[PDB]
């Protein structure tokens, strides 16, 4: 429900600031390590709920190699959580491997939808 | 029949997930397997892994509310005793 | 509330029917019926217990027919429409001593004696509360208790002031089997009898519980095995991913 | 095509039970819905076989239940099955709602499924209340007196609504006969709402504990989840059999075996244990109108859930703060029921008031703030800038 | 002779469910008797037959 | 797409009521199914509002029905509405079944529809019997005695089934409370069976009075058959209002206002009028086992009619001999009801046996022969050779 | 969802009839029509045509069965009278 433009706005304000980065980024790294989605072979851009038109648009515009890789990570996480185990520590997602790949497509489709809404609700200055 | 709305689940054949190439499934017959394989190892080791990862979220708030309830129960039992009737009428009136 | 207003919580005596394979001591039910008929039936009613349910628990058939004949009930009116009485049968119920609530309140200082058919289940504590109420009458109330006239002290009654006087004294009932009737022995017997009158299905219920628990535990373990067997082919899947060629 | 597919009725049975694509990764918390269906079948069958013997007059209600316990063959089995099965119905239903609350099964596709479940929760609360009043013990009369004297707080038509519900001037023979007629009627409305629950679940399928899409790896419901549900069905039968045969009056209050007397107040008017949290939410507000408004708002605050969850991922599976605050909420609900069991005394008034504030601040204050914080931390943990 | 065991009892589903019902009949009788005997033997002296024998002697 | 099509539940209401394509040429005989749904809603609502006041004990059944007729505000309205609406339920049910028998609505696509209809017919007969026995008048007690003593003719377990149905040794307090629990329950099985009737109807659509295919000219059900059914809904309400407010005890036997006396035989034991043809088919056979077997076969011989109707055109619209023998069957049914109302006397026994034979020879002998002869006549009237 | 069997009715667009060509339909708006047009002509003439067409099928079985029931009822009233008790005991025993 929260827009990804809003998350990117707040996150870019936190990352550009020198005090807020050094204060809140290690807490976020520890939050992501404790969340433990990487222990099932998942990046975060697979965790996003894909049942909305913005996310369906982003998954349609995602290229094919990223799509097959994301599909394999989702089926691997389903088999792993079926077995009630974790992935072996050689197969965990590394921190350098957890890159936002779906985020530009999400933000682009989001900007397109917000422009569509703003043009549907204009008032021409007359 | 009439068509329903756009749903996020199809049926067997047209589920609505993405296209899949390269993911290959392997599954051997249960009649060739051992059910109850690993139940003693996963009974004491995997169970401790799951409990160790997921017990602070369940044991800090349970301890918080149980200590709050025990403290309130002891304060009530002190209030309606003979030693604490002055405090009883003070906090009651 | 205060501890006197809650009442003293009754301790946990080791009853002969506490425990998941135990049964009522049926001789204790017989002696408890003796102490009911000789003491408790002067003021307390048993309006839910038929005579026929006593058969095969505490007395025999010819043994209950004599007691039922000793009481009298209302018959169908005769050919002239006059009211008529009748010596009782097995199908009748155990009659209470008072014809109505106002008669009971006239005879017992204005306090209605409750009907003892469900009073083991009707009070918190159960048989422990009944035993502790019947025996826990102090000869003197504690110093400072403003006691009303006609109200005895019992710390197990909630509020302390009960309107039942102490009715169990030593050797007031000559038991049939020569059991030494002290006050606590008679209290154990009537408490077993009143627990039987509350739950007369107790023995058969624990029997069926043993059957049901054995069958359902075996079915639960078999269903766990059948689940793991049906799910083994899915549980031991392996996915490999050789990434496809670009187009 | 197959006969289970081409038939009219067997296609319904096939697409809901046999061929229904369930995700591979759902766990034993997804057995709670099938357990609720089993619970409801148990309640309806045992209740019909006791309504064959129950007499709903005010002079014959308690004695007819006592006749079921004494004269009906295996009638204690039916009575204890009904009472302990209603208690287990609410145990499993609280687990079902808490599973929907944890894994986020209320969210954007399944909002109508969540609202139909909330309607079923209202109807089951009402059915348990009416059937509890059908016994006409001491707790039935005074619980009915309190919860139907609540409606005399409505300013315009309060006494009219009250004397229309009572059928008279207090809880009496009209009220007991209304309550038996409506306690018979309402579980068939619940069964219809369960069918509508199944429709709204069927259009979009079940979620899984990960929250990611289940559309990739999927498993037919027959021969896999039939036995995964059979395991918990036999476990439920085992625990219910223990609670029915060995400790049959644990969850009930012992005052109910006193015949219903309007002139004697039993010094602690307490409903059944699964109504004690909403009873504490009632008693926390020192007003009669605002108390019943707050109790109905406590039940209907589940509908603010898909609009206040500002999280972008579904379910607290990978959220530390959402895990911690969900379990603070669960044990707050337990503390609220434990408060509602107690008397209106000095620490318990403020304890129930603070716990009611926590119960409402979870849905309106905690969840948007914590989920927005988790969105921002999930972004800045892996965006390098 | 596991081949003979399978071919007799588990090949035909009719013979399978017939053996299930025959075993359920024998099981009901024998197991109900065993629980009744164990319950009445655990509670020796407390049942009405023992109280009646004490009255008779 | 529209919200009436895209929603989960409004798509059901749309595809059953609003966009349901009916053929353009159906007539007012196709209104009786909607009228039966209206009768069922009337029966269920007036039944709940009298079950709030009725007491099922054998000392309070008749006294509580008279309490409804005297003390309950508009309770005479509810009681006469329930009773005469049950008579109207069976009138419109006989019209629905007879228009099905006439227009060939039992043939090859709609065999499932016809069989679910027969199941609804059996359940509605059973509901009417139990509800008539709930009043506990003189005809109620003795009708219960006769029709449940019928099952003591089964040579193996007849006494066991009879003393299990009675709950004792005659019709008594457990029998009347059994019958009240069942009379509350079974109409919800009728409502579920009506939903199954609507499924089997929806998969193939309605028939038309021509018998020909209706796929070419069709009309959406809303705004045409909604008001075309509203006409007969108001006409049914008008005739029911006449029979409730001006002649309320015409369709009732006057012996039901005597309280239920087990020691007095009322010199003519007769059920309600809609069960009277089956009572005549019962009394025609001079044996208790073959009589109840023949009555159950009289209800169950409609299942033979899809496989004995040997015609190649559907419906007796264009068939002369089939039309003549269909109305011979209809007036034989009326003769059978008037015979079963009569005493067991000399012309009436032979007339009832002959009418029972004509009833069974319609489905088994007359229909295959007449439809084969009409097939041959339809061929050779237009084939020139 | 899953597909169901071959039915003899579709929905709006694929009813499964024949292909139709050359059949041209004309209708007017009911708001520009007279409802209750021709009802006094149809009430006395078309209703008479329908009654002339379909009254032998409904009236000859009614005549047969009503004459049969009336004759049986008159024979019963003769039998339980005083003039026919000899025939009553003859046909009863
Ligand atoms: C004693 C309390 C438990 C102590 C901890 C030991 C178990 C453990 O380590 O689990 C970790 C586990 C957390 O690990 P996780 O992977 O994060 O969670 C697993 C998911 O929940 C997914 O759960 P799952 O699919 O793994 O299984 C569901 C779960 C729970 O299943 C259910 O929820 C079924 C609900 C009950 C069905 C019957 C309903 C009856 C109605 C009345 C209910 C009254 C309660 O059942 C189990 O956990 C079975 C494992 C038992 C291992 C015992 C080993 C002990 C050491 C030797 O915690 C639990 O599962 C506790 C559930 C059992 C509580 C019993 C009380
Ligand atoms: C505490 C003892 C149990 C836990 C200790 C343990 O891990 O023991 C392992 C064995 C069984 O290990 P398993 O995982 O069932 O064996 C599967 C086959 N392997 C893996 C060897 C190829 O465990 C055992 O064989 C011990 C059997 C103990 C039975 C006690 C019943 C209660
Ligand atoms: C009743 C007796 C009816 C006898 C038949 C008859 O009188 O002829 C038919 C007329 C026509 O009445 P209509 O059926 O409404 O026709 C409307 C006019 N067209 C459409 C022809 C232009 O019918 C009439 O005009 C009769 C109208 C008289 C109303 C009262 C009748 C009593
Ligand atoms: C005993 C009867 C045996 C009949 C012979 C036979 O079993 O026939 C076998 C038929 C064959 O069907 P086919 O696909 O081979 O058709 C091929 C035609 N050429 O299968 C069936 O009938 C249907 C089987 C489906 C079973 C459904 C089970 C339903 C479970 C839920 C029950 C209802 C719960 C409601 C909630
Ligand atoms: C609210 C509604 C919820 C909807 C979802 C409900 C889900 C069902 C939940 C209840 C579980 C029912 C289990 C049915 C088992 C089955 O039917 O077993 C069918 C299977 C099919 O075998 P196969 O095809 O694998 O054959 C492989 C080779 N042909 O035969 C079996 O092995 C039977 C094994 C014994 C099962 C006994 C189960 C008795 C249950 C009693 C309690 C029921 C309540
Ligand atoms: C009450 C009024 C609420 C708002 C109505 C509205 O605003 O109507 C809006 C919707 C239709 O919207 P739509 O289909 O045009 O498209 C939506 C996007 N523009 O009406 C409806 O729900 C359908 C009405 C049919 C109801 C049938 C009920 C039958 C059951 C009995
Ligand atoms: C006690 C009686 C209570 C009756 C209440 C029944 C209505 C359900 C409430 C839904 C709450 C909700 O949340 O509804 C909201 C949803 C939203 O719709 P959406 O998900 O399509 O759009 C979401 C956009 N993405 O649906 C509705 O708009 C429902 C409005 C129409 C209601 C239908 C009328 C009932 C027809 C029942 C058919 C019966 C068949 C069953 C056979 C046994
Ligand atoms: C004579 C008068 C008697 C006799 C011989 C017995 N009882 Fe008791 N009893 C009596 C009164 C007036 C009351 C009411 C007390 C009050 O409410 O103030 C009672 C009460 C009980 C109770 C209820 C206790 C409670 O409410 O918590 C029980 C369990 C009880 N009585 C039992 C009992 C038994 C087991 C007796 C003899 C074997 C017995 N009573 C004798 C009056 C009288
Ligand atoms: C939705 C499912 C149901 C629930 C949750 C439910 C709940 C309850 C509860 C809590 C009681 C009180 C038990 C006690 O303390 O003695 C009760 C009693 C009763 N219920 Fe239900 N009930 C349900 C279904 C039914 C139905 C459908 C009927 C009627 C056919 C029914 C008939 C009764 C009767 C007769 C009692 C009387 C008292 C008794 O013997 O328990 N129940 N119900
Ligand atoms: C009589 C009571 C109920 C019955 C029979 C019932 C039945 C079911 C069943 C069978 C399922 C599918 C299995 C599962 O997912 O667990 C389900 C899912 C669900 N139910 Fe219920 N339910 C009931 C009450 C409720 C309540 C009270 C709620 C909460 C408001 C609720 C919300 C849900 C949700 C959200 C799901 C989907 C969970 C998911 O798969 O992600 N239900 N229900
Ligand atoms: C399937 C639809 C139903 C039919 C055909 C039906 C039929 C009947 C009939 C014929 C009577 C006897 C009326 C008389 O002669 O006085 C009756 C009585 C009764 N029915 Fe129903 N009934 C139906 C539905 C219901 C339902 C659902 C209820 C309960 C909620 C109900 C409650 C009663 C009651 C209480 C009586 C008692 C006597 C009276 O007040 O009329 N009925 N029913
Ligand atoms: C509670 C009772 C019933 C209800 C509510 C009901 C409802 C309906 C409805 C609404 C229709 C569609 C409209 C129509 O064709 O008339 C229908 C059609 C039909 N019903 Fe019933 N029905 C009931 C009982 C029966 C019975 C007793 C039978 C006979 C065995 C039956 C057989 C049929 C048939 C054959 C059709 C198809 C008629 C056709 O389309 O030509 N129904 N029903």
């Amino acid at each position: 429900p929260q827009s990804f433009t809003s998350i990117a706005r707040i996150g870019d304000y936190i990352l550009k600031s020198p005090v807020l980065s050094k204060l809140c980024v290690p807490v976020a790294n520890q939050f992501i390590n404790l969340a433990g989605y990487k222990k099932l072979g998942l990046k975060f851009d697979d965790l996003i709920a894909e049942e909305n038109p913005i996310m369906q648009t982003a998954l349609r515009r995602l290229p094919e190699d990223e799509s097959y890789a994301r599909a394999y990570r989702i089926i691997r996480a389903h088999q792993t959580e079926l077995t009630h185990h974790l992935l072996p520590r050689n197969e965990w997602i590394k921190a350098q491997e957890d890159v936002p790949y779906l985020l530009p497509y999400i933000l682009e489709a989001e900007a397109a939808a917000k422009e569509k809404d703003e043009l549907d609700n204009i008032e021409v200055s007359k | 029949g009439p068509p329903s709305g756009k749903t996020y689940m199809g049926w067997w054949g047209h589920m609505g997930g993405p296209k899949q190439k390269g993911i290959t499934s392997y599954a051997v017959s249960p009649y060739a397997q051992k059910p109850l394989q690993g139940i003693f190892h996963n009974a004491v080791f995997n169970s401790f892994r799951r409990f160790k990862s997921q017990f602070l979220y369940v044991l800090i708030p349970a301890g918080i509310y149980w200590y709050w309830w025990k403290n309130g129960n002891e304060y009530n039992e002190f209030l309606y005793s003979k030693a604490g009737r002055e405090e009883l009428e003070r906090v009651n009136v | 509330m205060t501890a006197a207003e809650h009442g003293l919580h009754a301790p946990a005596y080791a009853w002969s029917h506490n425990g998941p394979f135990e049964t009522f001591d049926h001789a204790s039910i017989r002696r408890g019926y003796q102490v009911y008929r000789e003491v408790c039936a002067a003021c307390h009613s048993l309006d839910r217990v038929a005579w026929r349910t006593l058969v095969g628990v505490s007395h025999t058939n010819e043994e209950v027919r004599n007691m039922a004949e000793e009481f009298e009930y209302d018959d169908e009116p005769d050919e002239q429409g006059n009211p008529k009485k009748r010596p009782g049968k097995l199908s009748d119920y155990i009659p209470g001593p008072y014809p109505n609530e106002q008669a009971a309140r006239a005879a017992n200082q204005g306090a209605l004696p409750p009907d003892l058919s469900l009073i083991v289940k009707a009070r918190h504590g159960g048989c422990d509360y009944i035993f502790s109420l019947l025996t826990g009458y102090p000869d003197e109330p504690p110093a400072g208790v403003a006691l009303p006239p006609g109200s005895n002290y019992n710390p197990y009654f909630p509020g302390g002031s009960i309107a039942m006087a102490r009715v169990l004294f030593d050797d007031m009932v000559e038991y049939e089997d020569g059991t030494p009737a002290t006050t606590s022995q008679m209290a154990k017997d009537v408490t077993t009898f009143l627990n039987w009158c509350a739950e007369p299905e107790h023995d058969e219920r624990k029997r069926l519980g043993l059957k049901t628990v054995i069958i359902l535990s075996s079915l639960y373990l078999l269903s766990i095995w059948v689940k793991k067997f049906k799910w083994a082919g899915i549980k031991t899947r392996k996915f490999v991913f050789n990434p496809p060629k670009p187009r | 095509m197959a006969f289970r597919k081409s038939n009219v009725y067997l296609s319904l049975v096939n697409s809901y039970i046999i061929d229904s694509p369930q995700p591979s990764s759902i766990n034993y918390w997804w057995n709670m819905g099938s357990l609720l269906g089993l619970c409801l079948v148990i309640q309806i069958v045992t209740g019909i076989f006791m309504a064959m013997h129950y007499s709903s007059n005010i002079e014959l209600a308690f004695s007819s239940v006592e006749h079921i316990m004494r004269d009906v063959h295996n009638g204690y089995i039916l009575r204890y099955l009904h009472a302990n099965g209603a208690s287990f119905f609410f145990m499993v239903m609280f687990m079902h709602m808490a599973k929907g609350l944890y894994y986020g099964s209320y969210r954007s596709p399944r909002v109508t499924l969540w609202n139909v479940g909330v309607i079923i929760f209202i109807l089951t609360i009402a059915t348990a209340f009416l059937g509890y009043c059908c016994v006409y013990g001491q707790m039935s009369h005074w619980g009915a007196t309190v919860i139907t004297n609540l409606f005399s707080a409505i300013p315009f038509v309060g006494n009219d609504i009250v004397s229309w519900l009572w059928g008279g001037f207090s809880v009496s023979n009209p009220t007991i006969q209304r309550f038996f007629a409506l306690h018979y009627l309402v579980p068939f409305i619940i069964a219809a709402m369960v069918i509508m629950h199944l429709m709204a679940l069927h259009i979009h399928g079940s979620s899984n504990p990960l929250g990611i899409t289940g559309n990739l790896d999927r498993i037919p419901m027959h021969s896999y989840f039939i036995f995964k549900d059979l395991v918990t069905v036999f476990l439920f039968m085992l625990i219910l059999a223990l609670f029915v045969f060995y400790s049959p009056n644990t969850l009930g209050h012992p005052d109910n075996y006193i015949p219903g007397n309007p002139l004697v107040t039993p010094a602690s008017i307490v409903p059944e244990w699964y109504l004690l949290p909403f009873y504490a939410i009632l008693r926390s507000i020192p007003d009669k109108l605002l108390g019943v408004i707050t109790m109905f708002a406590a039940i209907l605050v589940l509908l603010v859930l898909p609009f206040t969850d500002r999280s972008v991922v579904r379910g607290n599976t990978f959220k530390v703060l959402s895990k911690f605050f969900f379990f603070i909420f669960v044990f707050n609900f337990v503390l609220l029921g434990q408060i509602g069991a107690c008397h209106v005394e000095v620490p318990y008034v403020l304890m129930g008031q603070i716990a009611t504030f926590i119960y409402f601040a979870y849905f309106l204050i905690i969840v948007p703030v914590i989920s927005t914080i988790e969105n921002v931390l999930f972004y800045i943990g892996r965006v390098n800038k | 002779s596991f081949s003979s065991l399978y071919k007799t009892f588990f090949k035909r589903n009719a013979v399978f469910v017939g053996t299930i019902f025959a075993g359920a009949f024998v099981f009901q009788t024998v197991f109900d008797t065993a629980i009744t005997s164990w319950y009445e033997n655990h509670n020796k002296g407390k049942l009405w037959k023992d109280v009646k024998a004490r009255i008779a002697a």
